[PDB]
RNA sequence: AAGCGUUUACUUUGAAAAAAUUAGAGUGUUCAAAGCAGGCCGCCUGGAUACCGCAGCUAGGAAUAAUGGAAUAGGACCGCG
RNA sequence: UACCUGGUUGAUCCUGCCAGUAGCAUAUGCUUGUCUCAAAGAUUAAGCCAUGCAUGUCUAAGUACGCACGGCCGGUACAGUGAAACUGCGAAUGGCUCAUUAAAUCAGUUAUGGUUCCUUUGGUCGCUCGUACUUGGAUAACUGUGGUAAUUCUAGAGCUAAUACAUGCCGACGGGCGCUGACCCCCUUCGCGGGGGGGAUGCGUGCAUUUAUCAGUGGUGACUCUAGAUAACCUCGGGCCGAUCGCACGCCCGGCGGCGACGACCCAUUCGAACGUCUGCCCUAUCAACUUUCGAUGGUAGUCGCCGUGCCUACCAUGGUGACCACGGGUGACGGGGAAUCAGGGUUCGAUUCCGGAGAGGGAGCCUGAGAAACGGCUACCACAUCCAAGGAAGGCAGCAGGCG
């Protein structure tokens, strides 16, 4: 079922090992008016490196982009479609810095197209500074 | 080349040093630097013999123990006094003081007695009760320090009861509206 | 030594990095600790900003805490079973973070039969001559009987401990740092958190 | 560079000093204390470039030694002390007493006071951090760690403080409605009071500060000063009174001392 | 008075954008470049101000450039067992 | 200041470049009276350096038995300078240069809620429960032996001091409190039983750290924040509780007090440092597919680290990027603030006095020291290179001047 890694798989902050006669859950709030998801509170999984349950603080700045890759074991690859204005030639270019986020498995049906805003935090590896805060749902295509 | 302490060797050898070691001299605070040295054995590929002679013979050498090199300084710490003299605790140290005859051409014959280090003085007694002052003013500054301050959070625990009761009493107005 | 630079390496795409500048005192890796158990043995190294750290290289002392009820001894250590990083520290007696390893019981066996004076495991057919914990166990006055039987009905023990007791030896793991601080403490298993490594080591073993 | 700066160019230091690139090229640097590096004011410069009672620097250095100089009860022997906000520096035997407010402009000017108002000072806290024994205490823009206070002073509050005891008197709150001046940057030197204060999420919080004269506007929360209570300050102020007037308006009253005085 | 808004590109304001250098108030170093003075029987004063590109924060507008709400109806709203 | 003329033809109008036109930097040639500022080895050689010099420092507040001086009032040690030496801090600052470097440095907004911090400032520094009227023994200077061809080379014998080095307490200190808790007192029940108080003995009871839980004084936009207690840990290659010194000087009948310096256990300040986010860089397709068990992309668990991280290690998935130009190569590319020419739009330069990065011939490694992978600091090798008695020693001017190419 769950905890197939190598230790035991638990929050750092609950303990059950206590005298008996569900298992408990710690999460915390993120701020800048973002709410807690439901399953991340309901669900039975653990993530050190989750905003919500897991020992990681989003701070500095808050950003967005779009999911166009999921192909990797709990994080995606956002793309950031932003334009430049160059002063000589007075027109516009397109650019694009895609970068990879850490997405929790907090969220279940996350799609192609889906526009999720990012927090940056502490370095969680090599490359990836951010983790995926809430996610929006497509330009319309519910089935 | 100088010789060595523990190398085990018996030709020449270039070994790095540091502070706390013989043999070689730290310049820089802790700098390292290879040396030339001599093994620690003795052979025949020396020049000067440095010898201690700790048993004495039966016959009399010319040299050494004819003549006996007096003492060049005395003790100066006071306990050293105390190990040599055989004094106690309550006797006074000034008086067996080890002093030196100053003499020579063009001036008067003079005496020299060194300065004596941690011999008792009314001065570090001076200091030795200031310090246990301030452990007594420290101790009494921060009692009446808490005192002020716990006489002033006894003055909001008493308003904001108070505030408390003038809130509670506002939640029962607003029930009988 | 080892060097802790991120620069050294290719980027995100496959290029490799033209580094400006050499390695520096601020990129400073010493090598592995590597502990082994035997007599109480600390190094000491100079660190960045003028503080100390303590490398373990022969240690027996560890203060491990039992979790339902909080008390922790500084109790012996002897040998190493199962770590979840290497299959060959497993094998090499070796003391690191989160290490399951196989301790005695008795420094936790002599406060249970002290405070609550309960019998735990103890086969019947020995009996303790010297009478040291008998006494701790006897001579109760009227309203000290009513505290011990408060905990005669506040000590129901869970069964898979029991066990675990009957052979004298218990599962530890090793939550604290050796090689910084030059303390091996820890928390002992205990429970569903016991449960799950009883599994694992006949996983590895068949 | 292996280490920290202790040098300190003559250009290279900004502008609140008007420091002069004729005389030398370096600049004394101030050394490590309570204020900032380019908020502050070292005692050399405090008394060779302002007061013109030296003339060299050596001179400085033979004044403090001589002891005459002392800095809110205690006699520094460092000549360049970073000296930022509302330090007394206190001449022993003359008396004139002087206290380091901003001009209207950038700048610094140089104010006398009575020995009266050299007793006290105000201080604003920074932050609040519990000791080690649960200890309220409170640190000051200039750190005086002083604790067991009155709770009531919170974040971005302000003390009135003792010198000769190293503890707080009185307090002012920051509420709706009171003075301001902002300490740093263009608009320095604006005594005004404040008409609302807006706090945005996780960014900097800005409070909007309002003239006498009707002249509203903005500063962030971590570039203002409160000065005193509703219209009433506590402290002092110097001729101009932070007011600001158009540059139009500065050349209408210089020239109006002139063509007076001739 | 405190909080919330289908997202941007745009436009405007505000802090910040390190000095010297860009323009530029004052001043007979005999003009001048430079420089931060000087004048009166201790004082008056100054050493301003303007720009600070791009990206980011902030607050008013949705005209314009897009985006789609719900159509096998699991579509909105007040509600019940 | 939004400008031009000549040159193809027997003779015109256009395209078009060239030639003239004016500043902007470098050199050369001629010539030069005054006077105020004044660039100035980098271009090719970040090539090499003879010579001399750039970090040493003593106050009353660490050591003075050097008459080298010096007071005569001595026997109660040192009047006071005081060479030199032991001991702390700095020498990681500064000056020079741009070799190297193309999202890398660097420039603007940001965060350490993911760490340190020498010195300075604001505070705790009798909070701990177990010879102090001051412990111990080693040394430099000095006396004496010199060894060597040569050095800022070094030892043997006699010592002596520590704010160098180890050990460690008088006072606080008599009791407050949690446990083991013997035992005692009171009420009720026929009684067992139930309930409420007192308490012997010992252990533990500061700060800081390590493991673990309970409840939730004070704040942040959010803590696994700070803080309280419970149960233990305190590294012998240790953490503080002044085993230091100097200057006036007082109160009681031996006991009490002052002004400091210095260094300290810890929390804040400052200078910072490093890790992080977004955005911004010259040319190249005669570089189209690049990278990946020789971490390339994420996860689990560990090691190091000042901490967060494939920084590194074993196992899981083969991914990650590119035509929105990836990878690779070149760059007479350190970057920026900025400088020149200009209607405007730009172009070119920017090593050069300011900031940030790098470095001292080249990489590799390192002690001390808070701070160096330092280089007017070391350890090796390579290239160069000094003395030599042939045994060996000794060096880094892309610093100040200066010398050669």
């Amino acid at each position: 079922d769950i905890q197939t890694e190598r230790a035991y798989q638990k929050q750092p902050t609950i303990f059950q090992n206590k005298k008996r006669v569900k298992l408990p859950r710690y999460y915390k709030n993120i701020g800048l008016g973002f709410k807690t998801p439901k399953e991340a509170i309901e669900g039975t999984y653990i993530d050190k490196k989750c905003p919500f349950t897991g020992n990681v603080s989003i701070r500095g700045r808050i950003l967005s982009g779009v999911v166009t890759k999921m192909k990797m074991q709990r994080t995606i690859v956002i793309r950031r479609d932003y334009l430049h204005y160059i002063r000589k030639y007075n027109r516009f270019e397109k650019r694009h810095k895609n970068m990879s986020v850490h997405l929790s498995p907090c969220f279940r049906d996350v799609q192609i197209g889906d526009i999720v805003t990012v927090g940056e935090c502490r370095p969680l590896s090599k490359t990836v500074r951010f983790n995926v805060l809430k996610v929006t749902k497509a330009a319309g295509t519910k089935k | 080349f100088p010789m060595k302490q523990g190398v085990l060797t018996h030709g020449r050898v270039r070994l790095l040093l540091s502070k706390g070691h013989s043999c070689y001299r730290p310049r820089r605070t802790g700098e390292r630097k290879r040396k030339s040295v001599r093994g620690c054995i003795v052979d025949a590929n020396l020049s000067v013999l440095n010898l201690v002679i700790v048993k004495k013979g039966e016959k009399d050498i010319p040299g050494l123990t004819d003549t006996t090199v007096p003492r060049r300084l005395g003790p100066k710490r006071a306990s050293r006094i105390r190990k040599l003299f055989n004094l106690s605790k309550e006797d006074d140290v000034r008086q067996y003081v080890v002093r030196k005859p100053l003499n020579k051409e063009g001036k008067k014959p003079r005496t020299k007695a060194p300065k004596i280090q941690r011999l008792v003085t009314p001065r570090v007694l001076q200091h030795k009760r200031r310090r246990i002052a301030l452990k007594k003013q420290r101790t009494k500054k921060n009692k009446e320090e808490a005192a002020e301050y716990a006489k002033l959070l006894a003055k909001r625990m008493k308003e904001a009861k108070e505030k408390r009761q003038e809130q509670i009493a506002k939640r029962r107005r607003l029930s009988s509206l | 030594g080892i060097s802790r630079d991120n620069w050294h390496k290719r980027r995100k795409t496959g290029g490799k990095r033209k580094p400006y500048h050499k390695k520096r005192k601020y990129e400073l890796g010493r090598p592995a600790a590597n502990t082994k158990i035997g007599p109480r043995r600390i190094h000491t190294v100079r660190v960045r900003g003028g503080n100390k750290k303590y490398r373990a290289l022969r240690l027996d002392v560890g203060n491990f805490s039992w979790g339902s009820e909080c008390c922790t001894r500084k109790t012996r250590i002897i040998d190493v079973v199962y770590n979840a990083s290497n299959n060959e520290l497993v094998r090499t007696k070796t003391l690191v973070k989160n290490c399951i390893v196989l301790i005695d019981s008795t420094p936790y066996r002599q406060w249970y039969e002290s405070h609550y004076a309960l019998p735990l495991g103890r086969k019947k057919g020995a009996k303790l001559t010297p009478e040291e914990e008998e006494i701790l166990n006897k001579k109760r006055s009227k309203k000290i009987q009513k505290k011990y039987d408060e905990r005669k009905k506040n000590a129901k023990i869970s069964s898979l401990l029991e066990e675990q007791f009957q052979q004298g030896k218990l599962l530890a793991c090793i939550a604290s740092r050796p090689g910084q601080c030059g303390r091996a403490d820890g928390y002992v298993l205990e429970g569903k958190e016991l449960e799950f490594y009883l599994r694992k080591i006949k996983a590895r073993k068949g | 560079a292996r280490g920290p700066k202790k040098h300190l160019k003559r250009v290279a230091a900004p502008k609140h000093w008007m420091l002069d690139k004729l005389t030398g090229v370096f600049a004394p640097r101030p050394s490590t204390g309570p204020h900032k590096l380019r908020e502050c004011l070292p005692l050399i410069i405090f008394l060779r470039n302002r007061l013109k009672y030296a003339l060299t620097g050596d001179e400085v250095k033979k004044i403090c030694m001589q002891r005459f100089i002392k800095i809110d009860g205690k006699v520094r022997t460092d000549i360049t002390y970073p000296a930022g906000f509302m330090d007394v520096i206190s001449i022993d035997k003359t008396g004139e007493n002087f206290r380091l407010i901003y001009d209207t402009k950038g700048r610094f000017a140089v104010h006398r006071i009575t020995p009266e108002e050299a007793k006290y000072k105000l201080c604003k806290v920074r932050k609040i951090f519990v000791g080690t024994k649960g200890i309220p205490h409170l640190v000051t823009h200039d750190a005086r760690t002083i604790r067991y206070p009155d709770p009531l002073i919170k974040v971005n509050d302000t003390i009135q403080i003792d010198l000769e005891t190293g503890k707080i008197t009185d307090f002012i709150k920051f509420d709706t409605g009171n003075l301001c001046m902002v300490t740093g940057g263009a608009n320095l030197g604006r005594i005004g009071v404040i008409t609302n204060r807006e706090r945005h999420p996780g960014s900097f919080d800005v409070v909007h500060v309002k003239d006498a004269n009707g002249n509203s506007f903005a500063t962030r929360l971590s570039n203002i000063f409160v000065i005193g209570k509703g219209n009433k300050p506590w402290i002092s102020l110097p001729r101009g009174k932070g007011i600001r007037l158009t540059i139009a308006e500065e050349r209408d009253k210089r020239l109006a001392a002139k063509q007076s005085s001739g």
